[PDB]
């Protein structure tokens, strides 16, 4: 009768994009022995993991990474039962299928200027007029 | 015959990383001179692995280093771990026949 489970997959229910930092939600873990999360990034050349000490919260948020490269993100829940060469492995872990997202990128001036109306009485004010190239909210 | 680390919620689950067991000292094992209990595990399918020969221990502990590094490789040929478990235990004489019959998880 005695038995192990690990733990369920996860659903990422979203995720936002920062150009250094990432949101992920995600569904919560049902297995008592759950004792950790990880994550499994995918720069496209190379895969890194990343994984977050304890699952009180429902986000995540993912630091350190290449501003405008697209990422792939799969991870799951790993009881105590996975160890940490099965965890690198990813054996028996049983994590949520990749999800492909876009990473913004960061803003850019395309040229710096100044210009102002010559005036007859007084002084012409002065004002900066400068392009961007950003996609930043504000 | 029970498994002390079994989760609260759902007896047939053990939280943790390994398996810790633990079992009542058989009776009438004082006119015995010797009595070794043989512990029986499985798999999901009935393998016969981990045959212990224990004396005088009222408690065993299954390793995760027992029980990945030892066996998992040795019957699926690869590390990849196993989780669902049997477990069957009875007494043996030192010098006569063993118990009635096996206890059950």
């Amino acid at each position: 009768m005695i038995s192990n489970n690990a733990p369920a997959k996860m659903v990422l229910n979203s995720v936002l994009t920062g150009y250094t930092l990432a949101y992920i939600q995600h569904s919560i873990y049902s297995d008592y022995d759950v004792i950790g999360r990880s994550f499994w990034l995918k720069e496209g050349s190379n895969v890194t993991r990343r994984d977050f000490t304890g699952i009180d919260t429902f986000s995540v948020t993912i630091n350190n990474l290449k501003p405008t490269t697209t990422y792939e993100v799969q991870g799951a829940f790993y009881d105590s039962i996975i160890d940490s060469e099965l965890l690198n492995a990813q054996i028996g872990i049983n994590l949520s299928d990749k999800q492909t997202f876009k990473m913004k990128s960061a803003p850019r001036i395309t040229g710096a200027r100044c210009e102002s109306e010559p005036v007859d009485v007084g002084v012409g004010a002065p004002i900066v007029y400068i392009d961007t190239t950003g996609e930043a909210d504000y | 015959f029970r498994v002390v680390n079994t989760a609260s919620g759902d007896v047939t689950e053990f939280v943790g990383p390994d398996v810790k067991l633990a079992w009542d000292k058989i009776p009438e094992e004082e006119i015995i001179p010797e009595i070794y209990y043989t512990l029986e595990i499985y798999d999901s399918q009935d393998r016969m692995l981990r045959s212990v020969r224990i004396e005088d221990v009222y408690t065993y502990d299954y390793l995760l280093t027992y029980n990945k590094a030892d066996f998992a490789l040795l019957n699926s040929g690869a590390l990849g771990i196993n989780r669902k478990l049997r477990f069957r235990i009875r007494a043996e004489g030192e010098n006569g026949e063993q118990s009635v019959g096996w206890a059950t998880i």
